[PDB]
Protein backbone atom coordinates (compact mmCIF):
# COMPACT_ATOMS: atom_id res chain seq x y z
CA UNK A 1 0.00 0.00 0.00
CA UNK A 2 1.38 2.90 -1.71
CA UNK A 3 1.64 5.68 -3.90
CA UNK A 4 2.77 4.67 -7.43
CA UNK A 5 3.81 7.99 -9.37
CA UNK A 6 4.16 12.10 -7.54
CA UNK A 7 3.84 12.88 -11.27
CA UNK A 8 0.33 13.34 -11.20
CA UNK A 9 -0.28 14.98 -7.25
CA UNK A 10 0.56 18.65 -8.60
CA UNK A 11 -2.19 19.16 -10.72
CA UNK A 12 -4.37 16.91 -8.08
CA UNK A 13 -4.30 18.66 -5.39
CA UNK A 14 -4.40 22.19 -7.86
CA UNK A 15 -7.94 21.05 -8.23
CA UNK A 16 -8.52 19.29 -5.22
CA UNK A 17 -7.66 22.95 -3.48
CA UNK A 18 -9.42 24.71 -5.66
CA UNK A 19 -13.04 23.04 -5.78
CA UNK A 20 -12.47 19.27 -3.63
CA UNK A 21 -12.38 20.35 -0.07
CA UNK A 22 -15.66 21.42 2.65
CA UNK A 23 -14.07 24.71 3.03
CA UNK A 24 -17.75 25.52 4.25
CA UNK A 25 -18.11 22.47 6.44
CA UNK A 26 -14.38 22.77 7.44
CA UNK A 27 -14.69 26.46 8.47
CA UNK A 28 -17.49 25.56 10.44
CA UNK A 29 -16.68 22.03 12.01
CA UNK A 30 -13.33 24.29 13.89
CA UNK A 31 -14.59 27.46 14.68
CA UNK A 32 -17.33 25.88 16.09
CA UNK A 33 -20.17 28.58 14.95
CA UNK A 34 -17.78 31.07 16.18
CA UNK A 35 -19.09 31.04 20.24
CA UNK A 36 -15.70 32.11 21.16
CA UNK A 37 -13.34 34.91 20.40
CA UNK A 38 -9.75 34.66 19.37
CA UNK A 39 -11.19 30.67 18.94
CA UNK A 40 -10.24 29.45 14.84
CA UNK A 41 -7.32 32.31 14.29
CA UNK A 42 -5.00 31.23 17.11
CA UNK A 43 -6.23 27.03 15.92
CA UNK A 44 -2.85 26.15 14.70
CA UNK A 45 -2.59 24.07 10.69
CA UNK A 46 1.08 23.01 10.09
CA UNK A 47 2.10 22.89 6.00
CA UNK A 48 4.23 20.59 4.34
CA UNK A 49 5.24 21.23 0.86
CA UNK A 50 7.78 19.37 -1.44
CA UNK A 51 11.24 17.68 0.41
CA UNK A 52 8.54 17.61 3.00
CA UNK A 53 9.04 20.67 3.87
CA UNK A 54 6.95 21.07 7.29
CA UNK A 55 6.09 24.24 8.60
CA UNK A 56 4.61 25.51 12.19
CA UNK A 57 2.54 29.18 12.35
CA UNK A 58 0.21 28.95 10.07
CA UNK A 59 -3.67 30.28 10.09
CA UNK A 60 -6.17 32.73 8.54
CA UNK A 61 -9.03 34.46 9.85
CA UNK A 62 -12.26 32.74 8.00
CA UNK A 63 -12.96 30.41 5.29
CA UNK A 64 -12.33 32.63 2.52
CA UNK A 65 -8.46 33.81 2.84
CA UNK A 66 -7.85 30.33 4.03
CA UNK A 67 -8.86 29.01 1.01
CA UNK A 68 -7.53 31.40 -1.33
CA UNK A 69 -4.49 30.82 0.92
CA UNK A 70 -4.92 27.21 0.52
CA UNK A 71 -4.83 27.41 -3.35
CA UNK A 72 -1.68 29.92 -3.32
CA UNK A 73 0.54 27.07 -1.84
CA UNK A 74 -0.92 23.53 -2.09
CA UNK A 75 0.14 22.33 0.69
CA UNK A 76 1.14 18.20 0.53
CA UNK A 77 0.99 17.36 4.14
CA UNK A 78 -1.49 19.57 6.58
CA UNK A 79 -1.85 18.30 10.49
CA UNK A 80 -4.51 20.42 12.54
CA UNK A 81 -2.64 21.90 15.64
CA UNK A 82 -4.15 22.76 19.00
CA UNK A 83 -4.99 26.28 19.42
CA UNK A 84 -2.24 27.41 21.71
CA UNK A 85 -2.01 30.44 24.20
CA UNK A 86 -1.72 33.31 21.43
CA UNK A 87 -1.19 34.28 18.07
CA UNK A 88 0.18 31.47 16.29
CA UNK A 89 1.52 33.30 12.82
CA UNK A 90 2.73 36.07 15.29
CA UNK A 91 4.27 33.80 18.37
CA UNK A 92 7.29 35.76 18.60
CA UNK A 93 5.44 39.02 19.55
CA UNK A 94 5.12 38.91 23.49
CA UNK A 95 7.80 37.72 26.27
CA UNK A 96 9.25 34.68 25.05
CA UNK A 97 8.63 31.45 27.24
CA UNK A 98 4.70 32.82 27.83
CA UNK A 99 3.66 31.12 24.44
CA UNK A 100 2.36 27.56 25.45
CA UNK A 101 -0.54 25.15 24.19
CA UNK A 102 -3.67 25.17 26.33
CA UNK A 103 -6.59 23.13 24.87
CA UNK A 104 -6.32 20.37 22.07
CA UNK A 105 -8.62 17.88 20.76
CA UNK A 106 -8.47 14.41 22.29
CA UNK A 107 -6.73 12.35 19.24
CA UNK A 108 -6.21 8.43 19.21
CA UNK A 109 -3.91 6.56 16.38
CA UNK A 110 -3.88 2.55 15.64
CA UNK A 111 -1.20 1.31 13.77
CA UNK A 112 -1.56 -2.01 11.82
CA UNK A 113 2.47 -2.10 12.76
CA UNK A 114 1.15 -3.00 16.10
CA UNK A 115 0.08 -6.45 14.80
CA UNK A 116 3.48 -6.94 13.61
CA UNK A 117 4.47 -9.27 16.12
CA UNK A 118 2.38 -12.34 14.88
CA UNK A 119 1.34 -10.22 11.76
CA UNK A 120 2.03 -13.09 8.46
CA UNK A 121 -0.16 -11.75 6.03
CA UNK A 122 1.38 -8.90 4.71
CA UNK A 123 4.46 -6.56 4.68
CA UNK A 124 5.01 -3.30 6.45
CA UNK A 125 4.19 -1.62 3.06
CA UNK A 126 1.81 -3.92 1.73
CA UNK A 127 -1.90 -5.50 3.18
CA UNK A 128 -4.49 -8.20 2.10
CA UNK A 129 -8.01 -8.31 4.08
CA UNK A 130 -6.39 -10.68 7.05
CA UNK A 131 -4.56 -7.73 8.91
CA UNK A 132 -7.19 -5.85 7.72
CA UNK A 133 -9.67 -8.14 9.38
CA UNK A 134 -7.98 -6.25 12.79
CA UNK A 135 -8.91 -2.87 11.10
CA UNK A 136 -12.60 -4.03 11.34
CA UNK A 137 -12.49 -5.22 14.71
CA UNK A 138 -10.03 -3.40 17.11
CA UNK A 139 -11.89 -0.47 16.59
CA UNK A 140 -15.14 -1.51 17.58
CA UNK A 141 -13.97 -2.55 21.23
CA UNK A 142 -12.14 1.37 20.96
CA UNK A 143 -15.39 2.72 19.83
CA UNK A 144 -17.90 1.53 22.38
CA UNK A 145 -15.24 1.96 25.18
CA UNK A 146 -15.99 5.61 24.77
CA UNK A 147 -19.68 4.78 23.80
CA UNK A 148 -20.28 3.22 27.08
CA UNK A 149 -18.26 4.27 29.95
CA UNK A 150 -16.97 7.73 28.95
CA UNK A 151 -19.76 9.97 28.73
CA UNK A 152 -18.89 11.00 24.99
CA UNK A 153 -21.14 11.71 22.04
CA UNK A 154 -18.86 13.48 19.84
CA UNK A 155 -16.52 10.97 18.10
CA UNK A 156 -15.29 10.67 14.86
CA UNK A 157 -13.30 8.13 13.15
CA UNK A 158 -10.64 7.79 10.10
CA UNK A 159 -8.20 5.02 8.80
CA UNK A 160 -5.04 6.98 7.57
CA UNK A 161 -4.77 4.62 4.48
CA UNK A 162 -1.46 3.16 4.66
CA UNK A 163 -1.13 1.82 8.44
CA UNK A 164 -2.81 3.70 10.97
CA UNK A 165 -7.01 4.73 11.90
CA UNK A 166 -7.52 8.19 13.47
CA UNK A 167 -10.07 9.56 16.19
CA UNK A 168 -9.73 13.20 16.50
CA UNK A 169 -13.02 13.70 18.85
CA UNK A 170 -14.05 16.95 20.37
CA UNK A 171 -15.70 16.45 23.24
CA UNK A 172 -17.97 19.16 25.55
CA UNK A 173 -14.82 20.15 27.38
CA UNK A 174 -12.34 17.12 27.28
CA UNK A 175 -11.16 19.03 23.87
CA UNK A 176 -9.93 21.40 27.28
CA UNK A 177 -8.42 18.82 29.74
CA UNK A 178 -4.86 18.40 31.43
CA UNK A 179 -2.19 16.56 29.85
CA UNK A 180 -2.70 14.42 33.03
CA UNK A 181 -6.05 13.26 32.02
CA UNK A 182 -4.82 12.20 28.19
CA UNK A 183 -2.12 10.10 30.38
CA UNK A 184 -4.75 8.99 32.56
CA UNK A 185 -7.27 7.59 29.90
CA UNK A 186 -4.57 6.03 28.30
CA UNK A 187 -2.85 4.58 30.95
CA UNK A 188 -6.44 2.64 31.30
CA UNK A 189 -6.73 1.29 27.63
CA UNK A 190 -3.66 0.23 27.69
CA UNK A 191 -4.08 -3.61 28.59
CA UNK A 192 -2.17 -5.84 26.67
CA UNK A 193 0.91 -4.03 26.84
CA UNK A 194 3.78 -5.65 24.07
CA UNK A 195 5.93 -4.36 21.49
CA UNK A 196 8.88 -6.24 20.18
CA UNK A 197 10.62 -6.94 23.56
CA UNK A 198 8.87 -8.56 26.55
CA UNK A 199 7.11 -11.96 26.13
CA UNK A 200 4.73 -12.65 28.83
CA UNK A 201 3.45 -9.08 27.99
CA UNK A 202 -0.09 -9.41 29.89
CA UNK A 203 0.13 -10.32 33.67
CA UNK A 204 -3.45 -10.12 33.89
CA UNK A 205 -4.40 -9.79 37.61
CA UNK A 206 -6.68 -12.01 39.51
CA UNK A 207 -9.67 -10.12 39.54
CA UNK A 208 -11.21 -8.95 35.89
CA UNK A 209 -12.10 -5.32 35.08
CA UNK A 210 -15.92 -5.20 33.50
CA UNK A 211 -14.29 -3.31 30.82
CA UNK A 212 -12.37 -6.66 30.23
CA UNK A 213 -15.56 -8.51 30.29
CA UNK A 214 -17.25 -6.80 27.61
CA UNK A 215 -13.79 -7.11 25.81
CA UNK A 216 -13.45 -10.33 25.88
CA UNK A 217 -17.61 -11.03 24.72
CA UNK A 218 -16.23 -9.09 21.67
CA UNK A 219 -13.40 -11.05 21.42
CA UNK A 220 -15.17 -14.79 21.18
CA UNK A 221 -17.02 -13.33 18.21
CA UNK A 222 -14.21 -11.78 16.15
CA UNK A 223 -10.90 -13.30 16.76
CA UNK A 224 -11.20 -17.24 15.98
CA UNK A 225 -12.86 -16.51 12.65
CA UNK A 226 -9.98 -14.46 11.25
CA UNK A 227 -7.11 -16.65 13.36
CA UNK A 228 -8.29 -20.16 12.23
CA UNK A 229 -10.35 -19.02 8.94
CA UNK A 230 -8.07 -16.56 7.75
CA UNK A 231 -4.70 -17.18 8.90
CA UNK A 232 -4.93 -20.80 10.67
CA UNK A 233 -2.15 -19.96 12.76
CA UNK A 234 -1.40 -23.40 13.68
CA UNK A 235 -0.07 -24.38 9.91
CA UNK A 236 3.69 -24.51 10.73
CA UNK A 237 6.55 -24.52 12.92
CA UNK A 238 7.32 -20.92 12.30
CA UNK A 239 3.41 -19.34 13.40
CA UNK A 240 3.11 -21.56 16.82
CA UNK A 241 6.77 -21.20 18.04
CA UNK A 242 6.00 -17.49 18.15
CA UNK A 243 3.46 -18.84 20.50
CA UNK A 244 3.84 -21.69 22.79
CA UNK A 245 7.23 -19.11 24.64
CA UNK A 246 4.94 -17.05 26.89
CA UNK A 247 3.71 -20.42 28.43
CA UNK A 248 3.92 -22.46 31.42
CA UNK A 249 5.95 -25.91 31.00
CA UNK A 250 4.17 -28.72 33.17
CA UNK A 251 2.23 -29.61 29.87
CA UNK A 252 4.49 -27.63 27.04
CA UNK A 253 5.33 -30.83 25.04
CA UNK A 254 1.47 -31.71 24.92
CA UNK A 255 0.81 -28.72 22.89
CA UNK A 256 3.48 -29.91 19.76
CA UNK A 257 1.99 -33.65 20.44
CA UNK A 258 -0.86 -32.03 18.86
CA UNK A 259 0.81 -29.88 16.48
CA UNK A 260 2.50 -32.40 14.24
CA UNK A 261 -0.13 -35.31 14.40
CA UNK A 262 -2.39 -32.65 12.60
CA UNK A 263 -4.65 -31.91 9.57
CA UNK A 264 -6.60 -28.75 10.37
CA UNK A 265 -5.66 -26.82 13.65
CA UNK A 266 -8.89 -26.99 15.57
CA UNK A 267 -8.20 -30.19 17.60
CA UNK A 268 -5.00 -28.30 19.25
CA UNK A 269 -6.64 -25.36 20.88
CA UNK A 270 -9.21 -27.77 21.65
CA UNK A 271 -7.06 -30.16 23.62
CA UNK A 272 -5.26 -26.52 24.91
CA UNK A 273 -8.80 -25.94 26.43
CA UNK A 274 -8.95 -29.92 27.60
CA UNK A 275 -5.44 -29.95 29.39
CA UNK A 276 -6.19 -26.01 30.65
CA UNK A 277 -9.47 -27.48 32.53
CA UNK A 278 -6.79 -30.31 34.14
CA UNK A 279 -3.98 -27.16 34.45
CA UNK A 280 -3.84 -25.22 37.45
CA UNK A 281 -3.86 -21.22 37.02
CA UNK A 282 -4.31 -21.37 41.16
CA UNK A 283 -3.34 -24.06 42.71
CA UNK A 284 -4.92 -22.89 45.60
CA UNK A 285 -8.58 -22.80 44.60
CA UNK A 286 -11.21 -24.07 41.93
CA UNK A 287 -11.49 -21.71 39.60
CA UNK A 288 -9.77 -22.56 36.54
CA UNK A 289 -9.10 -19.33 34.63
CA UNK A 290 -8.89 -18.40 31.42
CA UNK A 291 -6.13 -16.14 32.11
CA UNK A 292 -3.62 -17.10 29.87
CA UNK A 293 -5.24 -19.01 26.92
CA UNK A 294 -7.47 -15.59 26.38
CA UNK A 295 -4.19 -13.26 26.82
CA UNK A 296 -2.97 -15.31 24.19
CA UNK A 297 -5.85 -14.68 22.22
CA UNK A 298 -6.36 -10.96 22.94
CA UNK A 299 -2.80 -10.15 23.01
CA UNK A 300 -2.84 -11.78 18.73
CA UNK A 301 -5.55 -9.25 18.22
CA UNK A 302 -5.57 -6.19 20.74
CA UNK A 303 -5.24 -2.65 19.79
CA UNK A 304 -1.77 -1.76 20.89
CA UNK A 305 -1.59 1.55 22.34
CA UNK A 306 0.98 4.73 21.59
CA UNK A 307 2.02 6.12 24.68
CA UNK A 308 3.58 9.47 23.21
CA UNK A 309 0.63 10.82 20.71
CA UNK A 310 -2.11 10.33 22.80
CA UNK A 311 -1.11 12.44 25.47
CA UNK A 312 1.07 14.89 23.94
CA UNK A 313 -0.10 18.49 23.04
CA UNK A 314 2.57 18.86 20.42
CA UNK A 315 2.17 15.97 17.81
CA UNK A 316 -0.06 17.18 14.83
CA UNK A 317 -1.95 15.10 12.23
CA UNK A 318 -3.76 15.45 9.37
CA UNK A 319 -6.81 17.28 8.05
CA UNK A 320 -10.00 15.46 7.05
CA UNK A 321 -10.07 14.99 3.67
CA UNK A 322 -6.27 16.12 3.19
CA UNK A 323 -4.66 13.54 0.96
CA UNK A 324 -1.59 11.07 2.19
CA UNK A 325 0.74 11.63 -1.32
CA UNK A 326 2.33 8.20 0.15
CA UNK A 327 -0.97 6.36 -0.67
CA UNK A 328 -3.28 7.98 -2.67
CA UNK A 329 -5.64 7.03 -0.67
CA UNK A 330 -7.38 10.49 1.11
CA UNK A 331 -8.77 10.32 4.70
CA UNK A 332 -11.77 8.02 4.96
CA UNK A 333 -14.64 8.38 7.86
CA UNK A 334 -14.99 5.44 8.82
CA UNK A 335 -18.52 4.43 11.31
CA UNK A 336 -20.02 2.04 13.36
CA UNK A 337 -22.50 1.84 10.83
CA UNK A 338 -19.29 1.33 7.93
CA UNK A 339 -17.57 -0.94 10.35
CA UNK A 340 -19.83 -3.63 9.40
CA UNK A 341 -19.24 -2.62 5.72
CA UNK A 342 -15.61 -1.50 4.93
CA UNK A 343 -13.14 -2.33 2.89
CA UNK A 344 -9.99 -0.87 2.30
CA UNK A 345 -8.81 -2.45 -1.09
CA UNK A 346 -12.27 -0.72 -2.53
CA UNK A 347 -12.36 2.72 -0.99
CA UNK A 348 -10.74 5.30 -3.26
CA UNK A 349 -7.55 7.14 -3.62
CA UNK A 350 -6.61 10.69 -4.60
CA UNK A 351 -6.04 9.38 -7.95
CA UNK A 352 -9.28 7.74 -7.79
CA UNK A 353 -11.47 10.42 -6.57
CA UNK A 354 -10.07 12.93 -9.51
CA UNK A 355 -10.37 10.32 -11.97
CA UNK A 356 -13.98 10.27 -10.30
CA UNK A 357 -14.76 13.66 -10.51
CA UNK A 358 -12.22 13.62 -13.80
CA UNK A 359 -15.55 12.42 -15.69
CA UNK A 360 -20.05 20.58 -9.67
CA UNK A 361 -18.79 19.82 -6.05
CA UNK A 362 -18.55 16.45 -3.73
CA UNK A 363 -22.43 16.52 -4.73
CA UNK A 364 -22.33 14.09 -7.52
CA UNK A 365 -19.74 10.88 -6.74
CA UNK A 366 -19.50 8.84 -3.75
CA UNK A 367 -17.44 12.04 -1.99
CA UNK A 368 -20.94 13.35 -1.05
CA UNK A 369 -21.76 9.70 0.72
CA UNK A 370 -18.50 9.99 2.54
CA UNK A 371 -18.80 13.03 3.69
CA UNK A 372 -22.22 12.20 4.46
CA UNK A 373 -20.63 11.08 7.72
CA UNK A 374 -18.89 14.28 7.94
CA UNK A 375 -21.94 16.53 8.06
CA UNK A 376 -23.65 13.57 10.20
CA UNK A 377 -21.04 14.62 13.30
CA UNK A 378 -21.31 18.55 11.96
CA UNK A 379 -25.36 17.81 12.75
CA UNK A 380 -24.61 16.29 15.93
CA UNK A 381 -22.48 19.15 16.70
CA UNK A 382 -25.72 21.80 15.80
CA UNK A 383 -27.26 19.29 18.27
CA UNK A 384 -24.84 20.07 20.54
CA UNK A 385 -25.01 23.66 20.16
CA UNK A 386 -27.88 25.61 22.37
CA UNK B 1 43.71 59.15 58.71
CA UNK B 2 44.10 55.44 60.53
CA UNK B 3 45.06 54.23 56.61
CA UNK B 4 48.26 56.53 57.27
CA UNK B 5 49.57 53.85 59.57
CA UNK B 6 46.97 50.27 58.47
CA UNK B 7 48.55 49.99 55.07
CA UNK B 8 50.80 53.07 54.78
CA UNK B 9 52.47 52.43 58.30
CA UNK B 10 53.65 55.10 59.34
CA UNK B 11 52.40 58.59 61.01
CA UNK B 12 50.68 61.84 60.44
CA UNK B 13 51.52 64.83 61.95
CA UNK B 14 48.34 67.30 62.11
CA UNK B 15 48.13 71.47 63.23
CA UNK B 16 45.07 73.09 63.80
CA UNK B 17 44.10 76.65 63.03
CA UNK B 18 45.37 77.92 66.69
CA UNK B 19 49.08 76.78 65.31
CA UNK B 20 48.79 78.13 62.42
CA UNK B 21 49.80 82.00 63.74
CA UNK B 22 52.13 79.97 65.33
CA UNK B 23 54.19 78.32 62.38
CA UNK B 24 53.22 82.05 61.25
CA UNK B 25 55.48 82.75 63.95
CA UNK B 26 57.86 80.04 62.67
CA UNK B 27 60.37 78.71 60.24
CA UNK B 28 61.20 75.50 61.52
CA UNK B 29 57.76 74.69 61.83
CA UNK B 30 56.24 75.78 59.14
CA UNK B 31 58.85 74.37 56.96
CA UNK B 32 57.50 71.00 58.76
CA UNK B 33 54.34 71.92 57.24
CA UNK B 34 55.58 72.15 53.76
CA UNK B 35 57.91 69.04 54.00
CA UNK B 36 54.82 67.16 55.84
CA UNK B 37 52.71 67.75 52.54
CA UNK B 38 55.42 66.80 50.46
CA UNK B 39 55.56 63.36 52.61
CA UNK B 40 51.50 63.46 52.50
CA UNK B 41 51.45 63.16 48.42
CA UNK B 42 54.13 60.93 48.85
CA UNK B 43 52.48 58.42 50.76
CA UNK B 44 48.80 59.38 48.83
CA UNK B 45 51.21 57.74 45.82
CA UNK B 46 52.56 54.74 47.80
CA UNK B 47 48.71 54.12 48.31
CA UNK B 48 48.41 53.90 44.63
CA UNK B 49 51.69 51.97 44.32
CA UNK B 50 50.78 48.98 46.46
CA UNK B 51 46.88 49.07 45.66
CA UNK B 52 47.67 49.32 42.53
CA UNK B 53 44.60 51.36 41.82
CA UNK B 54 45.30 52.38 37.95
CA UNK B 55 46.38 49.18 36.24
CA UNK B 56 42.97 47.50 37.81
CA UNK B 57 40.34 50.49 37.21
CA UNK B 58 42.23 51.08 33.92
CA UNK B 59 41.30 47.03 33.12
CA UNK B 60 37.86 47.25 34.60
CA UNK B 61 36.72 49.99 32.69
CA UNK B 62 38.24 47.98 29.84
CA UNK B 63 36.31 45.21 30.32
CA UNK B 64 33.64 47.84 31.61
CA UNK B 65 32.94 50.01 27.92
CA UNK B 66 32.60 53.32 30.03
CA UNK B 67 34.62 56.67 30.64
CA UNK B 68 37.22 55.81 33.01
CA UNK B 69 37.34 59.35 33.39
CA UNK B 70 33.94 59.37 35.38
CA UNK B 71 35.33 55.84 36.77
CA UNK B 72 37.20 57.13 39.12
CA UNK B 73 34.40 59.35 40.05
CA UNK B 74 33.05 56.87 42.00
CA UNK B 75 29.64 54.68 40.33
CA UNK B 76 27.98 51.37 40.11
CA UNK B 77 25.35 52.45 37.54
CA UNK B 78 27.75 53.35 35.02
CA UNK B 79 29.82 50.39 34.93
CA UNK B 80 27.06 48.47 34.74
CA UNK B 81 24.93 50.00 32.30
CA UNK B 82 27.46 50.98 29.95
CA UNK B 83 28.49 47.10 29.91
CA UNK B 84 25.25 45.80 29.42
CA UNK B 85 24.36 48.13 26.60
CA UNK B 86 27.24 46.65 24.51
CA UNK B 87 25.69 43.02 24.49
CA UNK B 88 21.74 44.19 24.70
CA UNK B 89 22.41 46.15 21.14
CA UNK B 90 23.83 43.10 19.80
CA UNK B 91 20.58 42.25 20.41
CA UNK B 92 18.20 44.57 18.13
CA UNK B 93 16.08 45.47 21.54
CA UNK B 94 15.52 49.23 22.50
CA UNK B 95 15.83 50.11 26.21
CA UNK B 96 14.64 52.77 28.55
CA UNK B 97 17.12 55.44 29.29
CA UNK B 98 17.66 58.82 31.48
CA UNK B 99 15.75 60.91 33.34
CA UNK B 100 15.09 62.48 36.68
CA UNK B 101 18.83 40.74 54.01
CA UNK B 102 18.04 38.31 57.05
CA UNK B 103 19.82 38.49 60.21
CA UNK B 104 19.77 35.42 62.43
CA UNK B 105 19.87 36.78 65.69
CA UNK B 106 23.76 36.80 66.55
CA UNK B 107 23.58 33.96 69.90
CA UNK B 108 26.37 36.40 71.67
CA UNK B 109 28.60 34.44 74.00
CA UNK B 110 31.81 33.69 73.77
CA UNK B 111 33.50 31.07 71.99
CA UNK B 112 36.61 29.05 72.93
CA UNK B 113 37.48 26.37 69.85
CA UNK B 114 38.16 26.88 66.72
CA UNK B 115 36.00 28.92 64.48
CA UNK B 116 35.64 28.87 61.25
CA UNK B 117 34.57 31.96 58.44
CA UNK B 118 32.94 30.99 55.57
CA UNK B 119 32.24 33.25 52.48
CA UNK B 120 29.56 33.04 50.18
CA UNK B 121 31.61 35.19 47.28
CA UNK B 122 30.01 35.41 44.37
CA UNK B 123 26.15 34.53 45.80
CA UNK B 124 23.97 36.84 43.56
CA UNK B 125 25.69 36.06 40.43
CA UNK B 126 25.58 32.26 41.07
CA UNK B 127 22.15 32.14 41.75
CA UNK B 128 21.07 34.00 39.01
CA UNK B 129 22.88 31.72 36.39
CA UNK B 130 21.68 28.80 38.58
CA UNK B 131 17.99 29.78 37.78
CA UNK B 132 18.70 31.51 34.33
CA UNK B 133 16.48 34.75 35.18
CA UNK B 134 16.58 37.19 32.66
CA UNK B 135 14.10 40.56 31.52
CA UNK B 136 12.57 38.49 28.82
CA UNK B 137 12.13 35.71 30.53
CA UNK B 138 9.40 36.46 33.23
CA UNK B 139 5.60 37.13 32.93
CA UNK B 140 6.43 40.60 35.07
CA UNK B 141 2.57 41.97 35.89
ZN1 LIG C 1 -1.43 -11.18 3.99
Amino acid sequence: METFDPTELPELLKLYYRRLFPYSQYYRWLNYGGVIKNYFQHREFSFTLKDDIYIRYQSFNNQSDLEKEMQKMNPYKIDIGAVYSHRPNQHNTVKLGAFQAQEKELVFDIDMTDYDDVRRCCSSADICPKCWTLMTMAIRIIDRALKEDFGFKHRLWVYSGRRGVHCWVCDESVRKLSSAVRSGIVEYLSLVKGGQDVKKKVHLSEKIHPFIRKSINIIKKYFEEYALVNQDILENKESWDKILALVPETIHDELQQSFQKSHNSLQRWEHLKKVASRYQNNIKNDKYGPWLEWEIMLQYCFPRLDINVSKGINHLLKSPFSVHPKTGRISVPIDLQKVDQFDPFTVPTISFICRELDARDYKKTSLAPYVKVFEHFLENLDKSRK
Amino acid sequence: SELVQQILKTERVVIPMENIQNMYSESSQLLYLLEHTWKDAKFILQIMCELNVLPLALQITNIAGNIMSRTLMGGRSERNEFLLLHAFYENNYIVPDKQIGLVLDPKVGFYDKFILLLDFNSLYPSIIQEFNICFTTVQRV
